[PDB]
């Protein structure tokens, strides 16, 4: 898998989720207790990328959250959690 | 937090499972320990979780990716539940071991404990003495009023 | 070869104060002293304590702690 | 010099047990016992046959009646057998190996000037050394035997002096014993009874190299006892290396075996007819996993099975990940009932539907053998195919089967017994 996190300084944009992966934690893939709202960086929310899914990239229909365990361990305090595809290009998958 | 009355009942099963030939047993048992320790935090089950930490630790010398990834997550949850002091006390053994493998593993564990709760470690570092050339004692903390 | 796990471990090595298997005692203890001084400057009552113990003003204690941050523990070996 | 190991005379009450009574006695003692021809356990000091001098010290103990690990371990050790005791502190295990040690020592010539110890007990810590030493001096007084403790963290020079005065028993930590031996404070030339206590703790504390060095420098026809609170692959491998046909004694609550069938065939090429006559019946029970070591052999077997009309997959180490995942998925979903794999490629095959594992080509070693047959399901069986060129492996396999209380056919035993290193060292 050629997938990393963005991990840039996140700003005031809010992450979205498509309807497949809707109630998951963007970090640990859990469904128990969504706690903290996800912020993304300004580059990952731009132009045609505005409003896409943080996890997969599809059309977003709800807000993305950190679960309670990640909030307790302070995993919301790293960079932008958008998934980046290194094996392909920008307008690719 | 409802699971705080039921850690003692489950500890023997987990002790058997964390000492087992099957790798999936140990991986899943470390997942259990992680979720227990994060679920009870600020309720006082440090005795039970210290007992379980004794059985989690021998698995840090594991070459398998998913197993070592489960063990590290259990250790990070036990950091939150138990305190960085006990984790630092377990970790100070092998930071300067002669064996480069032991040093690798222990510095991984220490770097986790350091990135999480860097400021709490100021109170838990041990006393290291001055040699001929360098001063390593912290004197302000020895001041008495 | 690009995984999330090797990206996490490389970002850990970028956090100042982190070490590896070739870290020396000198480096470890210099990190300890530097964040000890930063924490004394952050916490107000530890600084009150030191300022009463050594009969100095708080601004003077902060300036002294800042000056001691450039080379704590003396110079390195080699 | 020759020495005796077997000092045991089974009590009639124990000889007179029916097979069912024996099974129920071990259940009552909460013990699981394996190995070749284990002695029956006793249940009383009378069954151990101790004389009045030893019983005198035992009655001033701290003991009645014997503990379970003593009940089984004392007859094992008195019989001269090696032993793996999987048991926790302080289940009476220390006395379990100390009492037979005393009897063993008493049979030999007394110490001459220059003689090293007859028995050595190796410990992870000074603390345990001192406890074990205290017990050795207590019980050893029954026969006026001398014990010296040499451990790290203790005076090198006082220990050297005590060793020079002479001792039948040395209790030690591993590195410190080795140090005194190299310094010629003592020597291992009279050691015939060797105990490694808390061997798991010793490995965890970094002592495996020292433990192995000691074992390597003590005469190989010694009696050796190994105790651990846990069994893990590291200690099991150790036991294979430093014990000879041990009886394995496990306290029940600390433990928690695959059905093996071994066939001895004419030659490598005759494995094919063996397999084609049986493979359909095997697939009727569930999925079938065939192991080989070499890619070329995997390929040849798989190609022949395909030509034979079988619906099978192949898994070898040169497969890319997607290639690999397809085969494993097909096997998991039962799209293919049969899979040929090499050892190196077999990750991902802990599949419940596997009811037959076949070791078609012989495993490189017994560790690999164990890893292979672990893939089997219960209702599941692991077949191993040997030929007359596999006699060395056969010896290791016999010992593996015996430790697992599995059947050792006459044919298999005869094959193993072809080699002197097996046929003699054999208990
Ligand atoms: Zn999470
Ligand atoms: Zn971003
Ligand atoms: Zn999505």
């Amino acid at each position: 898998p050629d997938l990393i996190f963005c991990r840039k300084q996140a700003g005031v944009a809010i992450g979205r989720l498509c309807e497949k992966c809707d109630g998951k934690c963007v970090i640990c893939d859990s469904y128990v207790r969504p706690c903290t709202l996800v912020r993304i960086c300004d580059e990952c929310n731009y132009g045609s990328y505005q409003g896409r899914c943080v996890i997969c990239g599809g059309p977003g229909v709800s807000d993305a959250y950190y679960c309670k365990e990640c909030t307790i361990q302070e995993k919301d305090r790293d960079g932008c959690p958008k998934i980046v595809n290194l094996g392909s290009s920008k307008t690719d998958l | 937090e409802m699971g705080k009355d039921y850690i003692y009942a489950v500890t023997p099963l987990l002790e058997d499972a964390l000492m087992d030939r099957d790798l999936v047993h140990r991986q899943t048992a470390s997942a259990v320990v992680q979720h227990m320790s994060l679920g009870v935090y600020g309720f006082g089950c440090e005795d039970s979780l210290n007992h379980l930490l004794n059985y989690v630790w021998p698995n840090v010398f594991e070459t398998s990716p998913h197993v070592i990834q489960a063990v590290m997550g259990a250790l990070e949850g036990l950091r939150v539940a138990i305190g960085p002091c006990r984790m630092l006390q377990y970790c100070l053994q092998g930071l300067f071991h002669p064996a480069r493998k032991v040093r690798d593993v222990y510095w991984k564990i220490y770097n986790s404990i350091y990135i999480g709760s860097q400021d709490a470690l100021i109170a838990h570092y041990p006393r290291i003495y001055n040699d001929d050339k360098n001063t390593y004692i912290r004197y302000e903390l020895d001041y008495i009023l | 070869r690009y995984t999330i796990h090797s990206q996490l471990e490389h970002l850990q090595s970028k956090y100042i104060g982190t070490g590896h298997a070739d870290t020396t005692k000198w480096e470890w203890l210099v990190n300890q002293h530097r964040d000890s001084y930063c924490s004394y400057m952050g916490h107000f009552d530890l600084l009150n304590y030191f300022a009463i113990a050594e009969n100095e003003s708080k601004a003077r204690v902060r300036f002294n702690l800042m000056e001691k941050m450039l080379q704590p523990c003396g110079p390195p070996a080699d | 010099p020759p020495f005796e190991k077997n000092f045991y005379n089974e009590h009639e009450e124990i000889t007179n047990l029916t097979p069912q009574q024996l099974i129920d006695l071990r259940h009552k003692l909460n013990l699981r016992v394996s190995g070749a021809a284990p002695p029956r356990p006793g249940s009383s000091f009378a069954h151990f046959g101790f004389d009045e001098q030893l019983m005198h010290q035992i009655r001033k103990s701290e003991y009645t009646q014997p503990t379970p690990i003593q009940c089984q371990g004392v007859p094992v050790a008195l019989s001269g057998r090696d032993m793996i005791g999987i048991a926790k502190t302080g289940s009476g295990k220390t006395a379990a190996f100390i009492w037979p040690m005393l009897i063993h020592i008493m049979d030999q010539k007394e110490l001459e000037p220059g003689d090293g110890p007859i028995a050595v007990i190796v410990c992870p810590t000074r603390e345990l050394c001192q406890q074990i030493h205290a017990e050795c001096k207590r019980f050893g007084k029954a026969y006026n035997l001398r014990s010296v403790a040499v451990y790290g963290g203790g005076s090198m020079w006082e220990q050297a002096k005590a060793l020079q005065e002479g001792a039948e028993i040395v209790v030690c930590t591993p590195g410190r014993l080795i140090d005194h031996v190299k310094k010629k404070a003592t020597n291992l030339q009279r050691v015939s009874y060797l105990v490694f206590d808390e061997a798991d703790r010793m490995f965890d504390m970094g002592f495996e190299y020292q433990v192995r060095s000691i074992a390597s420098h003590v005469r190989p026809d010694r009696q050796t006892l190994l105790f651990s609170a846990t069994f893990r692959k590291k200690i099991e491998k150790l036991a294979r290396d430093i014990l000879i046909d041990p009886i394995r004694v496990v306290q029940g609550d600390i433990g928690e075996d695959v059905t093996q069938i071994v066939e001895i065939l004419h030659s490598g090429p005759s494995k094919w007819n063996w397999l084609t006559r049986r493979l359909v019946e095997f697939t009727s029970s569930g999925s079938v996993l065939l192991f080989v070591t070499k890619k070329a052999n995997a390929e040849e077997l798989a190609n022949n099975l395909k030509q034979e009309g079988h619906n099978l997959g192949l898994l070898h180490g040169d497969m890319d990940q997607s290639e690999r995942n397809k085969v494993i998925s097909d096997f998991k979903k039962k799209d293919i009932p049969v899979l040929v794999a090499t050892d190196v490629a077999a990750r991902g095959l802990d599949i419940p539907s596997i009811k037959t594992v076949i070791n078609y080509d012989v495993a490189r070693d017994i560790d690999t053998h164990t890893h292979r047959i672990g893939r089997t399901g219960e209702k599941g069986v692991a077949y191993t195919l040997l030929t007359p060129k596999d006699s060395n492996f056969a010896g290791d396999l016999v010992r593996n089967l015996e430790g697992a209380n599995q059947h050792v056919s006459k044919e298999l035993l005869d094959l193993a017994m072809q080699n002197a290193w097996f046929r003699k060292s054999r208990f």
